């Protein structure tokens, strides 16, 4: 998940 | 004055986002993790590829070595982290007991024990030799992005999306210091331990004086609102601070001056992680899903 964007 | 950082290798090979990348203690080899679940090892001077490290259900976020690069710690989005043999490539032990995503990892210096840092906005410390939990601590209100040893193990550093960075005793799992409040999006110790660089989800890194509790340097004019970007201590030649970014660039600054003095081209997505090679005037960068490479970069100084 590193490679999401969280918001 | 400045590094003069060149591209030497690209390793291409993992099929999704690379998360990770990581140099082994004693040069040899890079580590790399990524949402296609699987963890590469390379040779750190010629890039070649040596093994894929497989087992886990759902992509990695981040691998770690032990001291004696002879072991790996990888964290993943199936809520566990698991313990390889490298030479061998089996799983030694599964860490089970995150309720959510494990986002990032450390061994402390003897290589006995292991940290975790959790969508489940927990850090957790575990016994390498059983596997087993032994601690668990309520570190955060939000995703733990990063979780780090200090040089004599006897301090961890963590941070979160909550805005704050803490540090823990090891040893009793309590809280010894809690440093606009943005998302911090990773830490770690210096070599010496006698500070902290912390990346915050406003374009910036800064270097904090932990026992004073002040901000001695800041880093700016790259770009970080968005993902959980690992930055180093480059130490072996010049004195910088590496970084990657979101406009898909290698930052390095002079550490004292804070002047960028190179800024490195080649990637074509964000990059999400640098590493510093342990005694070789070597970075190693690596790109999300519209990339999925690795690079290799030499300098003379």
């Amino acid at each position: 998940c590193r490679k999401r964007n969280r918001s | 004055v400045k590094p003069n950082y060149a591209l030497k290798f690209t390793l291409a090979g993992h099929t999704k986002a690379v998360s990770s990348v990581k140099f082994s203690p004693n040069g040899e080899w890079l580590a790399s993790s990524s949402a296609d679940k699987l963890i590469k090892i390379w040779g750190a001077y010629d890039g070649k590829f040596e093994k894929t490290i497989s087992g886990h259900k759902l992509g990695i976020s981040d691998v770690a070595w032990s001291s004696d690069s002879n072991l790996l710690v990888s964290a993943s989005d199936d809520k566990t982290l698991k313990i390889w043999d490298v030479s061998s490539g089996k799983c030694l032990k599964t860490l089970k007991g995150h309720s959510n995503y494990v986002f990032c990892c450390n061994f402390n210096p003897q290589s006995n024990l292991i940290v975790s840092g959790s969508f489940d906005e927990s850090v957790r410390i575990w016994d390498v030799k059983t596997g087993k939990c032994l601690k668990t601590l309520p570190a955060h209100s939000d995703p733990v992005s990063a979780v780090h040893f200090n040089r004599d193990g006897s301090l961890i550093v963590s941070s979160s999306y909550d805005g704050l960075c803490r540090i823990w005793d090891t040893a009793s799992g309590q809280c010894l210091k809690t440093l606009d409040n943005p998302p911090v999006s990773f830490v770690k110790f210096s070599p010496n331990g006698k500070y902290i660089l912390a990346a915050t989800l406003d374009n910036t890194l800064k270097l904090w004086d932990y026992s004073k509790g002040k901000c001695l340097k800041t880093y700016t004019g790259h770009k970080n609102e968005k993902y959980c970007i690992f930055a180093n201590f480059s130490v072996t030649g010049g004195k910088w601070i590496v970084s990657g970014s979101e406009d898909n660039l290698v930052y390095i600054w002079n550490l004292q001056t804070k002047e960028i003095v190179q800024k490195l081209q080649g990637h074509t997505d964000v990059v999400i992680s640098t590493a510093c090679h342990p005694t070789e005037n070597i970075i190693a960068s690596a790109a999300l899903e519209n990339d999925k490479t690795i690079k290799l970069w030499k300098s003379d100084c």
